[PDB]
């Protein structure tokens, strides 16, 4: 369905960060 | 260097977990939905 | 005239708040800290 596209994009956001925190 | 780590995973497969199922149900208010999600949470496996 | 689906916003505003924390924190499980902060938010609304 949608969701499936919007909830998988809302994810990629939230990992941006916390995968991105222990690098920079 | 064998001491530097601080990011582990697993909030990824949760949080969009949250997503299908705040979509599925579409309840009138999350913040009660969520806890009621996570809390049963704990009674999953762990 | 013209339908189709759409999301509610505030629900990434909302994870966005909670990301922080968590990292912030650094607590060793999530899920009883997903629950304690949820939970904690009622108390916010009256």
């Amino acid at each position: 369905d949608l969701i499936e596209e919007a909830a998988s994009r809302i994810v990629d956001a939230v990992i941006e960060q916390v995968k991105a925190a222990g690098a920079y | 260097h064998m001491g530097h780590i601080q990011i582990p995973p697993g909030l990824t497969e949760l949080l969009q977990g949250y997503t299908v199922e705040v979509l599925r149900q579409q309840p009138p208010d999350l913040v009660d939905f969520a806890v009621e999600y996570f809390t049963r949470l704990r009674e999953a496996r762990r």
